């Protein structure tokens, strides 16, 4: 856990970021899936123009 | 008589070879569409120009 964000004993709403657990190992696969998406997106958007 | 034979059947060869040139021309046009879109490289377009020539 990096940083507690809420004020203790206060009100929270439906979706307030309370804590922040370390994203150093769950963003370094988001980049991999984003790279695969950036390849397959360009390939699909080229084949969509090429099918016409 | 052999010239009358050539005039009788060279039309059915010239129309066929003209259809071949037209088919290879639209083949090169589709290969150029694939190239300018970006799917295949420039060497396949040069192969299409080789076949059309």
């Amino acid at each position: 856990i990096l940083k507690r964000l809420f004020k203790e004993g206060s009100d929270v709403k439906a979706g307030q970021q309370l804590y922040q657990i370390d994203p150093a190992t769950y963003e370094a696969d988001y980049q991999s899936a984003q790279a695969n998406l950036a390849s397959t997106q360009e390939q699909a958007q080229r084949y969509k123009l090429l099918v016409a | 008589a052999d010239g009358l034979a050539a005039r009788g059947t060279f039309t059915e060869q010239l129309q066929a070879q003209r259809d071949l040139v037209k088919a290879s021309d639209e083949y090169y046009q589709l290969a150029d569409k694939r190239y300018r879109t970006g799917v295949d490289n420039y060497l396949t377009l040069l192969d299409a120009q080789r076949s059309l020539f």
